[PDB]
């Protein structure tokens, strides 16, 4: 997902919705993580954006 | 096979007790069982215990009637010698240990007579003649009557046997403080009544930082400031502090337009004018525990007044025997003459807890409390309790009089005595009076065993001084000395009244249990 | 068809005796093990997280057991340790807990002995007070001595106290901020008055410390972005009372026959409204702050006349700010007066991390302070936030009593040696128990050179060694790997944790020894 020549991530939300994005930190957000530092880095580009 | 037959169907289903059978073998082993559970108990050398309730609770405890209170017990004069021992603890204090221990001596001795085929009934005539000859022989082994009332010396020597049976390491720390609550604790609402101390714990700062206040604490918030006034001038008021609202539905209404304007303002200036009235008889701190207006804190603010919150009817009442003021359900009369009176009263931090102090000093007579510090609150539990039981000592002690010596040593003289009387009594009942007598020497044992020395040459060598009337000298507490010790110079005491009643509930429980032969039980 | 009848319920557990006790010690040794790794310059935090999914990290001990809910019952008297210590003084929370489980550990083997359990405890009882005396003996004052400021010992209190924590990198910055904190709580010295603030995001270098109170809190009504939020020499009005139309005030039903009456009863409410908002702005402020939820109509016309306003604030942030500015907080709006409105040097409202913070700040007489801890772990407030809380709490403690030690272990080793001499003096069994009593104690040193990989005997030997002569204050210099005076290398911790360690630890192992056997109840 990063650079100019990059590609971006499709989510698919937990309702069936889905969403087409490239900011990580949407890209984490969406994303259900269970082990716990995936939680850490979600929360990571989360602050960091 | 596979099909015996019943002769009486009369039960749904339930047990059906009969024959002496229950008698001879499974309530006398049922209560050996209650025995042998707290056998351990009881002692100096006793070591403490632990339990958890059915709702998971901890309980360290030394004390009988705490940790019987902990099991839920089936057997029914398990039941029987339990809430004997418990209604036992109600009356004098310690002796818990004392009554089980006998309550098992008493019916492992006996049920070997009735093996022996001695007279169930003649058991019973036997257990209370005796129980009565060492009543009568009781009082002539009192020795060290101690008159002193409000002394601190006196009283600490004497309290420190139950601490020490209780807790064996910090007797000299809880001696002077429970005595310190004793000496300042003066008849007022009559005779050293046990309620008249309370007990706060507070965790962190080790057992030996706990201290003792003249007056009394609340473990809550404040609202306002925080001041101590040498002149400290309190009010009480059980009614909520706030405007008395009628308990009927009371809708205020309004007719016109400036109802509202002055109806507002009016609100505002009548909770100022009654704020001010109790500000006005100098009153600098109010308690209450009914809901509190926002508005009259404000005003209380406004006039450098204290509050206090949430305190519960007993609280409230605590606090108006402490300062002698007259709680007043009516918030208006802040009346001169039932109007607190306090040496000071502030809010200081203990173990990151907000805490409301009652500083005082009063000549009258106030109740006052105790202040545990110290890490666990499970021992917090057990240390107060113990400190409530050496208190409870103290009362009986109060009530009437009479140390005896204890450390068996009075056991022992009993178990001569009686044993004494007993070969001038002939008649089949001997041998009943014998084994009462015989059953004495199972407190010397239990503190043997929690010991751990070789119990039999104790006792024959405690006989063995004690055949020249040396009634003062019991068993030692010394690895290096397994022998003896003489009590008085030792002051390990007790008190008359608790091994008189600890005795004679000891023989109403045996000669309860021993009586009832068949059992029936419906199904739980 | 009779049976026999129980004591007491079906699968009521019991166990008794010597494998009960051992059991007990195993089970404390555990529960060590959980925690050995934690305490040291170098030294170790936990990540527990629920069954609910939320995680938690933790350095300090006595929060990891917290979360470790235990169910065996000696341990949680170790755990109820931890939560003394908490209270009392601060980290060593786990040294606590390693002295605890490590004299347990030392006195085990004798416990395979047979022995009545009564004279192990006389033994620690005797131990532990000569120990405590002997740390009161060699405890070192400063206001005393010359080269002190009123504060260098907090300072280096601070600075011995953190690095163990996640901040310890930062801890050259924040203990000056704490310095400087905990010397304006005077004189109330409780902890309520600064509160803590987890702002999201940002480096935690750039956390901040306000000579004020901020708020991590708003809220959105109509005007609040219209009104200026620049306010150079405010005036503070602080207002319990709501401010909105009869929302929430005394229920009342009303009759009105005449209509023109209908419509006096509605200007007349409104007019309440307007007469709270005149008191207000004649009052000469600008800034008001509410508990209470603030109406709209109030809000724009504050906005129009240049009145700053926010409402719901939350009621401790309120005490915080009425404490800071000198105002007293309000409920009547009539009885208003300049007395009880507070003042502030400057007034702002700023962005940090996305969040609408407010700013007041520069009050010279002002006895309360707060932090604004940025960072960017979520995980990271709640860590910071329990090592600051730490560091106040222990520095406030320093306060109170001009009583320091050095830190590195030497004081255990001191102890250790002082005890060990005073052993040979005591024939008899009580010999070997003060002996094994050192020999638990010593620990420490061997965790921190553990957890700083190092052959701690060789640390331990020349530690011994050295220590019989040379001087008190030697002990582990983890940078260094071998001993150093850490007392001029500043490593210094105030006496009453130490203290109040080893009191709870003796009076932990009389605890857990004095058990024979256990009874469980369904």
């Amino acid at each position: 997902s990063l650079g100019p020549n990059g590609l971006d991530k499709m989510m698919v939300d937990k309702d069936g919705d889905v969403t087409v994005t490239n900011d990580g930190a949407t890209i984490l957000s969406m994303m259900d993580v269970d082990h716990q530092i995936a939680k850490l880095m979600v929360e990571l580009s989360k602050s960091q954006d | 096979p596979k099909a015996p037959g019943f002769a009486q169907m009369l039960k749904e289903g339930a047990k059906h007790f009969s024959g002496l059978e229950e008698a001879v073998y499974r309530n006398i082993q049922a209560c050996k069982e209650l025995a042998q559970t707290t056998r351990t108990a009881y002692g100096p050398n006793g070591m403490n215990k632990m339990v958890i309730n059915h709702l998971e609770k901890l309980f360290v405890t030394n004390d009988a009637a705490t940790i019987l209170r902990e099991l839920e017990v089936q057997h029914p004069a398990a039941k029987m010698i339990v809430m004997a021992s418990h209604m036992q603890e109600q009356e004098v204090g310690d002796g818990t240990n004392f009554v089980l221990v006998f309550a098992g001596a008493l019916l492992e001795l006996a049920e070997e007579l009735l093996r022996i085929g001695l007279s169930v009934s003649e058991v019973i005539e036997g257990y209370e003649i005796a129980c009565r000859k060492a009543h009568e022989i009781l009082p002539n082994l009192v020795c060290c009557s101690a008159k002193n009332l409000r002394d601190i010396d006196e009283v600490s020597s004497l309290l420190r046997t139950s601490i020490m049976s209780k807790q064996y390491g910090n007797e000299v720390f809880l001696a002077k403080l429970i005595a310190q609550a004793c000496v300042s604790i003066f008849p007022d609402s009559g005779h050293f009544n046990v309620d008249n101390i309370r007990v706060c714990k507070i965790l962190g700062s080790g057992i030996s930082s706990s201290s003792v206040l003249h007056g009394m604490v609340f473990k809550k918030e404040t609202e306002g400031d925080v001041t101590s006034v040498k002149d400290a001038k309190i009010a009480v008021y059980s009614c909520p502090f706030d405007g008395m609202i009628t308990e009927t539905k009371g809708t205020v209404l309004i007719k016109t337009a400036e109802e509202l304007m002055n109806f507002s303002k009016g609100e505002e200036n009548l909770m100022d004018a009654q704020v001010k009235a109790i500000a006005d008889t100098g009153a600098n701190v109010v308690v209450t525990g009914g809901k509190v207006a926002d508005m009259a804190l404000h005003y209380a603010n406004k006039y450098n007044i204290m509050l206090v919150r949430l305190n519960s009817k007993w609280d409230l009442r605590r606090l108006c025997k402490t300062v002698g003021a007259t709680a007043l359900p009516r918030l208006t009369p802040p009346v001169l003459e039932e109007m607190g009176h306090c040496d000071s009263v502030y809010l200081s931090e203990v173990g990151d807890t907000q805490v409301v102090v009652f500083k005082h000093e009063k000549e009258d007579g106030a109740i006052s409390t105790i202040v545990l510090r110290g890490s666990t609150d499970n021992l917090m539990d057990d240390i107060e309790r113990a400190v409530d039981d050496g208190v409870n000592t103290f009362k009986v002690l109060t009530r009437d009089k009479r140390l005896v010596p204890g450390g068996g040593a009075t056991e022992i003289e009993l178990a001569k005595q009686i044993t004494s009387y007993g070969e001038t009594c002939p008649g089949l009942e001997q041998y009943a009076i014998k084994k009462f007598a015989e059953a004495f020497e199972a407190i010397p044992r239990a503190l043997a065993e929690n010991s751990g020395v070789k119990a039999n040459e104790v006792i024959s060598k405690l006989y063995a001084v004690h055949q020249e009337g040396n009634k003062n000298v019991g068993l030692d507490i010394e690895a290096e000395v397994p022998a003896v010790k003489d009590m008085l110079e030792a002051g390990i005491l007790d008190t008359y009244l608790g091994k008189y009643w600890a005795i004679k509930l000891a023989t109403n429980a045996a000669v309860t249990v021993l009586r009832v032969d068949q059992i029936i039980m419906a199904k739980p | 068809m009779p049976t026999p009848v129980i004591l007491l319920k079906e699968g009521t557990d019991s166990s008794q005796g010597i494998p009960q006790l051992v059991s007990n010690i195993s089970a404390c040794q555990v529960i060590a093990e959980a925690v050995r790794t934690t305490l040291g310059p170098r030294g170790m935090d936990k990540l527990i997280v629920d069954g609910r999914g939320k995680a938690t990290i933790s350095n300090d001990g006595a929060t990891i057991l917290k979360l470790l809910d235990v169910v065996h019952p000696a341990a949680k008297t170790l755990v109820d340790i931890a939560k003394s210590q908490d209270a009392e003084v601060g980290d060593g929370t786990t040294s606590v807990t390693l002295l605890a489980a490590e004299f347990l550990k030392q006195v085990k083997p004798y416990v395979e002995e047979g022995l009545h359990p009564q004279i192990i405890i006389r033994a620690f009882r005797t131990a532990t007070q000569l120990a405590v005396n002997k740390i009161k003996e060699i405890a070192v004052t400063v206001k005393k001595a010359d080269k002190v400021e009123q504060r260098k010992l907090l300072e280096k209190c601070a600075m011995t106290a953190l690095s163990s924590k996640l901040i310890s990198q930062q801890k050259a910055f924040f203990a000056k901020m704490v310095v400087d904190a905990v010397m304006m709580l005077d004189d109330l010295l409780q902890l309520k008055m600064i509160g803590i603030k987890k702002v999201q995001g940002g480096a935690l270098e750039d956390s901040q410390l306000v000579a004020g109170v901020a708020f991590k809190k708003t809220f959105s009504y109509a005007g609040f972005e219209m009104q200026p939020k620049k306010y150079h020499n405010p005036k503070i009005a602080l207002l319990n009372v709501e401010l909105e139309l009869k929302a929430e005030k005394d229920n009342a039903e009303i009759r009105v026959h005449t209509v023109e009456d209908y419509q006096a009863i509605v200007d007349a409410e409104w007019n309440i409204l307007y007469d709270k908002l005149e008191k207000i702005h004649h009052s000469g402020a600008k800034v008001v702050l509410s508990k209470l939820p603030i109406g709209d109509v109030a809000t724009q016309y504050f906005a129009d006349r240049d009145m700053f306003c926010a409402g719901r604030v939350p009621e401790e942030d309120l005490k915080r700010t009425m404490m800071a500015c000198g105002g007293s907080i309000q409920t009547s709006v009539n009885a208003l007066s300049a007395d009880v409105l507070g003042r502030c040097q400057v007034f702002e409202e700023t962005q940090i991390g996305g969040e609408r913070y407010n700013f007041f700040t520069g009050c010279p007489k002002a006895k309360t302070c707060t932090f604004i801890l940025r960072g960017g772990a979520e995980q990271f407030m709640e860590e910071t936030e329990r090592s600051l809380h730490d560091a106040i709490m222990i520095v406030r403690r320093a306060i109170k009593n001009d009583s320091v030690v050095a830190g590195g272990g030497a004081i255990e080793m001191e102890l250790s040696k002082y005890l060990r001499d005073y052993s040979r003096t005591i024939p008899g069994k009580q010999q070997l128990l003060i002996g094994a009593y050192a020999k638990a104690l010593e620990i420490i040193p061997r965790q921190l050179c553990d957890n700083a990989g190092f052959d701690a005997t060789n640390i331990l030997n020349k530690l011994r060694a050295r220590h019989a002569q040379g001087g008190t204050w030697y002990g582990v210099d983890i940078n260094n790997e071998d001993i150093a005076d850490n007392f001029e290398a500043f490593v210094w911790e105030p006496a009453m944790v130490r203290i109040n360690a080893l009191t709870a630890a003796s009076e932990a192992a009389c605890l857990i020894v004095s058990v024979d056997e256990t009874i469980k109840n369904p």
